[PDB]
């Protein structure tokens, strides 16, 4: 059906013409072709053996140029014709990959068939300049009350996760994609937040489960997986970020605005050093390439605000860094920690303590500041952020029979502490984050039981819905608490803690 | 600078030689004398299954002399200094590898130019003429250098053809083809 | 739709399958031979247009 | 193979054509591949080792290596200047 | 017309083979004109046979190996004058500013050679500063370089614009601010603020002249930014004589893409994964940085630490060139003081009684003493009790707490921030208001009145702006 | 000796500290193993030194905390005097 | 290896039938389970005891593939598993087995687990 008009369009296709350039492999071996011909090449381009196979050619040496192939040695052998394909390695770029899989490459490995893509942009194109940026002042909301508050996020901003393998570090970078359908839903298109998740070396059912559950959020019709997984090769790996953040850029220079999440630029960097390796190019501290700094930060220009003659537009980046038990003194984590504003470093000790999310706050900072915070946020915040200090640090003062002023911390600490738990994959209204930040700060939760804590939460919100949706529309709406905002809420919350 | 550059391997400095026979340029003769030496080494072969056994030194190289002997003079002065040469770096498995190196340089010089027609199959002569015609009313030989195209055999290389001379092949074999027929239908 | 869709790429590996057992049968026929003299008239229309 | 007089094309040529050294350049050298604060000089047999040589860039070196066929200076002098 | 074609493209390592005649010297500049912008190599080897092995300044990429080079015949030249001041430039010495063409006048070639010992100033001079923190516990030297520690954003950037406004205003020198391993979005921060602060006006003037070096340009472009910095400085130092001060941002990047380079030209990097010619770099750099008699480059470097490891060649090779360090700390900032330098952490080589001046040493060492025993003090004024504890402990305590407030300057650009007027304040008066407090003749003057306030004599005044 | 240790069906670790302490020779049998076990060990005994390790391991943790010298609970004391012997 | 749209994963419950294991860290069918442990911590004897509860229980079949292990448990678990029926010479075996031992060279013992594998 679908095939009687398939065949036909293939039948469309026997076009032939000479072929500029042609290599014949000299030798294979280790996935390092050394082709012979090849003549008048492009540096790096994109280059289509007899097996199909693509490869980019790093090396061009005047005797042979060295091809590194992006695919299987096992389909590849001797004297085989390099056709010359003349293109620098680019990627289609688009508003077709929007809820679209696909694998680096830029094949649909969902098969949803041809992208639509207005462009194919080279993988590499350097960042924008000095005056092609503006400073932030668009807040992005995660859905997380303390990540919103206690370490406020904006667009533009890059921002490490920064933290133990796999306790569910991905599971925390999924919760702002779904807080973030709420805002993309939204017709205002710098709240169009087209995010794009980055595969790198994750196993095919680990992205599975991801796309079922975006499919599941229906987060799936924004959601860009470019796809590098663990068996893909290596060098697939190594430009994986790189094509996708082309992809990002169009969106970016589009003037719209979106989020790419890499995951895990840790092994980004191993895959770098395996190729790094293989090209015998020199290791260099913690065995990894030297220029690895200079491969991550070229990745994190690109994540920026762009100035509003380039328009408004932005790339927000939120890289994820996986820590061999939290050494962040290791050579990929200070590159990056000092590349990056802000890091977010998960607590491991609160994870197997069973707090998800696990993030220690005394090691997460953001220094984009409160011009990525909601203003109605900020005044509730500053609070928030005292009171816990207080609570972490007067928490040895339990750990003995101690002043009754030590105590009052520590339950006002603990209500807190209760409060900002959320089971995941359940993102949060900002004009919700504020009414529970609200009672807390105002310790009226202090009265209120650990085990009744939870129950309060839905409670008073469903409460503030049945007394009054409008303020909850009003806090939103003028994005700042007045002071009839403040009275009416204060007398609010006392009545329904009361009860 | 030599027609082509070779990349040069050893040889290459024998290809700067026919470089400096084009400047002294009766060595552009001297590259068909020398081919008159590659002959020489042709008659030679029980001796050049020993001259690949290595070890002859001082005494090897005088031993060259002595093949010298018996040869008449080709490629002259500058041939006998590569025959210095080469029993200085001891070698005689890059020694016939000179020889074909100054020969791709010696025919280029000549403008003479090697094509092949790899196909599954052999291809009749009226084709391989009309082929070689073709080439000639295209701008690859453009007319003022020669062709030798050779249509060579390998099933291996399926059906259809794959013409090939300098880096530019048009490949309208049938592999490619039932490959992108089938990538689509899977598509 | 999921049986649709599942429709679909079923008969989209029959009719690879049924492609497959084509690719067989040219393969022998002296189309084999005749669509060299073909492939041969193909390239000198194509060189001459160089 | 390995570097030598052989491999460089240029020096090969000349003795290909027959001339050589003529032991000018057995007590005189001229550079080659200079740069990386080391020059390779084709010549100068009757050097002394660790004799001081002067460059004609006024820049002196000390031979380091005497190798067959090549002497690798050491420059007590920057590598702008030499050529 | 020096050309050549392209005859290898191994990385950002580009071999040329050049028309067998033209020798090209090592240092020199080529420029492969590209349609999509202009590729500027330097020739960084002579391979011998007319051929050359270069490092890029720009990616290499799409580089068709036998595309023709014009070689200029030197290190690139890059335009000097009070025009260039107030301009954003590029490496090659181009606006990135999006002014338009730079006023060129003269230009420069970037590599130059550290001054003769003839030159060298026989004699250590102090530059003076406005800030009084900086007056006493590490006054600036001229010439010298002093490497800035502390974090990103614990004051520096504002700390860093006082000075500019200062070197203007204590000789009329002019600055030139280069940042290595810069950030651009940091970058368009410091423009808008140093636009906003005036240090930069684009229809007014402007004392420092930018140049940024992203991160994201290749490590030769990393490498050679400092160099053309260097050159800029020099055309002001010597040939108009200014003292001016150079800022220089991570000198961990400098380390770094000098590693990237040497490693990637077959020079076997040394230990911690470092160039093996690590220590003349910092050498020709941090001796073009002097006293001559014409002028004195004084630059303030930034060092960040490149994993804490100070036992890191890379740290250790930066601190032997320095004359001073200023030790910032958001500890200090927090208590109200800005400047928010680390007293304690505050030191500089030259602080000698000779050097900095009798009075100044004596003053400095009782300073010193003073709130160290202060500090530790106030560890047992805490837990014993501040009246469990003698009456002369905590007159020290006392002392130096007015000493501490004595510290916190309002100054000028920071003005702003704090709302309370400019207060510069000058080395010679400096001493002159650390010597009262010494003896201790306005201990009957709160804490609080010498909370931000200048000099002696302005403190005077605020004491009794209090009671009035 | 990772490639031996692989390779081997038991370890039998020495210690060097324990050699000064007076066991000479000295087994620290912390990192001893025989994976072989005690079929290849005599029945009678197995039999008893059967609880011999339960004792030993017993005494190997309380002997770390022991070293203090403080007057622990006597439970530990038990095993600690048993140990000791 | 199969494809991202070959993939069709949920996951199934193995009981092992060891109380700890299935309260504390459930396995689960289809699972990549993970024996990480030191030597001879009955690293055998654990997997001994899934084969005979876990194989027999389940209708399906397994391979017992052993990358580089010693010819004397090899001989233990042959034996062993004869002894247990689950490896019976005459008659079925839920279990198949691909013995590959270390003093074979190095290569072997790399594509020994692709063998295994393709089973």
């Amino acid at each position: 059906e679908v095939s009687s008009i398939l065949e036909e369009r293939i039948k469309g296709v026997s076009d032939e013409a000479n072929l500029n350039e042609t290599g014949r492999v000299l030798a294979v071996g280790d996935g390092i072709a050394r082709v012979f011909g090849l003549n008048n090449i492009q540096a790096e381009e994109l280059v289509e053996f007899s097996s199909g196979v693509k490869g980019m050619a790093l090396n061009l040496e005047p005797g042979q140029v060295g091809i590194v192939l992006f695919g299987s040695d096992r389909l590849v052998k001797e004297g085989e014709l390099v056709k010359r394909t003349g293109n620098i390695v680019d990627v289609p770029v688009g508003p077709g990959l929007l809820g679209r899989v696909v694998d680096a490459l830029g094949n649909p490995i969902d098969g949803k068939g041809p992208i639509d893509a207005a462009g194919r942009s080279r993988a590499q194109v350097k960042a924008p300049g000095i005056l092609p940026r503006r400073s932030v002042h668009e807040p992005v909301q995660t859905g997380l009350k303390a990540v919103d508050a206690l370490v406020p996020i904006g667009r533009g901003q890059r921002e490490l996760i920064i933290g133990d393998r796999q306790t569910g570090k991905t599971a925390v970078a999924l919760d702002t994609i779904l807080n973030q359908k709420r805002w993309n839903n939204g017709s205002d298109e710098s709240k169009k937040l087209y995010c794009v998740y980055v595969a790198v070396g994750q196993k095919r059912s680990t992205v599975a489960q991801l796309v079922q559950t975006l499919e599941q959020h229906d987060a799936m019709k924004y959601s860009i997986i470019v796809a590098a997984t663990a068996s893909e090769a290596a060098p697939l790996q190594y430009l994986a970020p790189f094509t996708a953040a082309s992809i990002g850029e169009w969106f970016r220079d589009n003037g719209k605005h979106a989020l790419i999440v890499y995951d895990d630029l840790s092994k980004q960097a191993v895959a770098y050093r395996q190729l790094s390796l293989l090209l015998r190019r020199p290791p260099g501290r913690e065995a990894y390439p030297g220029d690895v700094f200079y491969l991550h930060s070229r990745l994190l220009e690109r994540a920026a605000k762009l100035s509003e003659k380039e328009g408004s537009g932005s790339l927000t980046a939120l890289p994820v860094i996986e820590t061999q038990g939290g050494d962040v003194s290791a050579y990929i984590p200070t590159n990056v920690i000092s590349i990056t504003d802000g890091q977010i470093f998960l607590e491991a000790e609160l994870f197997y303590k069973g707090i998800r999310p696990a993030i220690n706050v005394g090691l997460s900072v953001s220094r984009v500041g409160s011009a990525a915070q909601v203003k109605a946020l900020k005044q509730v915040a500053g609070s928030l952020k005292l009171f816990l200090a207080q609570y972490r640090e007067v928490a040895a003062f339990a750990q003995s029979d101690l002043d009754a002023s030590t105590k009052q911390t520590l339950v006002r600490g603990e209500r807190l502490t209760q409060l900002l738990k959320q089971n995941q994959y359940s993102p949060l209204a900002t004009e919700e984050q504020v009414p529970l930040i609200y009672a807390g700060v105002n310790g009226h939760l202090d009265g209120i039981e650990l085990s009744r804590i939870g129950e309060f939460e839905s409670s008073f919100l469903s409460y503030l819905k049945s007394n009054h949706n409008e303020l909850l529309t009003e806090i939103r709406e003028k994005g700042e608490l007045s002071k009839e905002l403040l009275a009416s809420l204060k007398s609010a919350t006392e009545s329904f803690v009361a009860t | 600078p030599p027609p082509v550059r070779l990349f040069g391997v050893e040889g290459t400095y024998a290809t700067a030689l026919y470089q400096a026979a084009a400047k002294n340029s009766s060595i552009d003769a001297a590259f068909q004398s020398l081919q008159k030496v590659e002959s020489t080494v042709k008659k030679n072969p029980k001796l050049g299954h020993l001259l690949l056994n290595p070890a002859l030194s001082l005494k090897d190289r005088n031993s060259v002399i002595d093949a010298i002997v018996e040869t008449h003079k080709n490629l002259d002065g500058y041939v006998v200094n590569l025959l210095k040469v080469l029993s200085e770096n001891n070698r005689l498995g890059c020694f016939e590898k000179i020889a074909s190196d100054f020969g791709v340089l010696n025919d280029a010089h000549n403008g003479l130019l090697k094509g092949t027609v790899t196909s599954a199959e052999p291809l009749d002569p009226k084709s391989f003429k009309r082929i070689e015609k073709a080439l000639s009313a295209s701008k690859l030989v453009g007319q003022g250098k020669s062709l030798k195209l050779e249509n060579v055999v390998k099933p291996e290389i399926k059906g259809g053809l794959i013409v090939e001379l300098g880096d530019k092949t048009v490949d309208l074999s049938i592999s490619t083809k039932i490959q992108k027929l089938n990538k689509v239908l899977e598509d | 739709v999921r049986y649709e869709a599942s429709l679909r790429q079923l008969e989209q590996r029959q009719l690879a399958k049924s492609v497959i057992s084509r690719v067989q049968s040219e393969l022998g026929n002296p189309k084999f031979q005749e669509k060299v003299l073909q492939q041969s008239i193909s390239e000198i229309e194509q060189l001459l247009s160089k | 193979t390995k570097a030598q007089p052989t491999e460089v094309s240029s020096i090969l040529e000349e003795r290909i054509k027959g001339v050589s050294d003529e032991a000018n350049l057995n007590e005189t050298g001229r550079v080659l591949a200079v740069g990386d604060g080391i020059a390779r000089v084709f010549g100068l047999n009757n050097i002394q080792a660790e004799e001081l040589v002067e460059f004609s860039s006024g820049v002196k070196g000390m031979a380091l290596n005497l190798e067959p066929g090549q002497v690798g200076i050491v420059l007590f002098g920057s590598d702008r200047l030499v050529k | 017309p020096i050309t050549g074609k392209v005859t290898a493209v191994i990385g950002a390592i580009v071999d040329v083979h050049f028309e067998q005649s033209e020798l090209p010297a090592i240092l020199n500049a080529l420029e492969i004109k590209t349609p999509q912008g202009k590729l500027v190599l330097e020739v960084a080897q002579h391979l011998g046979e007319n051929t050359v092995r270069t490092i890029a300044m720009d990616g290499t990429e799409g580089l068709v190996r036998g595309e023709k080079v014009l070689d200029t015949g030197g290190p690139i030249s890059v335009p000097v004058g009070r025009e260039t001041l107030g301009r954003i430039i590029n490496v090659i010495g181009e606006p990135i500013d999006e002014r338009g063409p730079i006023k060129s006048k003269l230009r420069k070639p970037i590599h130059a050679d550290p001054p003769s010992f003839a030159e060298q100033s026989t004699s250590a001079e102090i530059l003076e500063t406005g800030i009084k923190v900086v007056d006493l516990l590490a006054p600036y030297a001229r010439g010298g370089k002093i490497g800035l520690f502390g974090g990103a954003g614990v004051g520096k950037t504002v700390f860093i614009q006082e000075l500019i406004n200062n070197i203007a205003k204590a000789h009329g020198g002019f600055s030139v601010f280069t940042g290595v391993g810069e950030r651009t979005r940091e970058g368009n921060d410091l423009y808008r603020e140093m636009k906003e602060t005036g240090v930069i006006n684009l229809e007014g003037e402007s004392k420092v002249a930018l140049v940024f070096g992203q991160m994201n340009e290749p490590p030769g472009a990393r490498a050679r930014v400092a160099l053309t910095g260097l050159t800029i400085a020099e055309y002001f130092r010597d040939e108009e004589g200014q003292d001016v001060l150079l800022f220089i941002d991570n000198i961990f990047r400098f380390t770094q893409a000098g590693s990237e380079v040497s490693a990637l030209l077959g020079r076997i990097p040394s230990a911690v994964g470092y160039q093996p010619t690590l220590a003349t770099d910092m050498g020709l750099l941090q001796e073009r940085i002097t006293t001559t008699k014409k002028g004195s480059v004084t630059s303030v470097q930034a060092v960040y630490v490149p994993a804490d490891d100070l036992t890191d060649p890379a740290p250790a090779t930066t601190f032997a060139h320095l004359d001073a360090t200023t030790v910032l700390s958001r500890g200090i900032s927090e208590l109200g003081i800005y400047p928010a330098v680390d007293p304690l952490d505050s030191k500089s080589r030259l602080l000698d009684a000779a050097v900095v001046g009798q009075e100044h040493y004596d003053v400095a060492s009782k300073v010193q003493e003073t709130l160290q025993t202060y500090k530790s003090l106030q560890d047992i004024i805490a837990i014993l009790g501040m009246d469990e504890l003698s009456e002369q402990d905590k007159l020290t305590v006392e002392r130096a707490r007015k000493i501490q407030r004595f510290l916190s300057q309002p100054f000028a650009v920071a003005e702003v921030f704090t709302g309370i007027p400019g207060k510069l304040v000058r080395l010679k008066d400096t001493v002159a208001s650390f010597k009262a407090v010494l003896e201790g003749k306005y201990d009957n003057i709160p804490e609080h009145a010498f909370y931000m306030v200048g000099g002696i004599e302005d403190v005077v005044a605020k004491a009794e702006k209090l009671a009035a | 000796p990772t490639n031996v240790i692989s390779i081997t069906d038991g370890q039998i670790f020495l210690e060097a500290e324990l050699f000064y302490k007076g066991i000479r020779p000295a087994i620290n049998v912390g990192l001893s193993v025989s994976r072989v076990g005690s079929a290849a060990q005599v029945k009678a005994l197995k039999q008893v030194a059967g609880s011999l390790k339960l004792f030993l391991a017993q005494y190997r943790e309380v002997a770390a905390f022991a070293q203090f010298g403080s007057d622990l609970d006597a439970s530990t004391k038990q095993t600690l005097v048993r140990g000791e012997r």
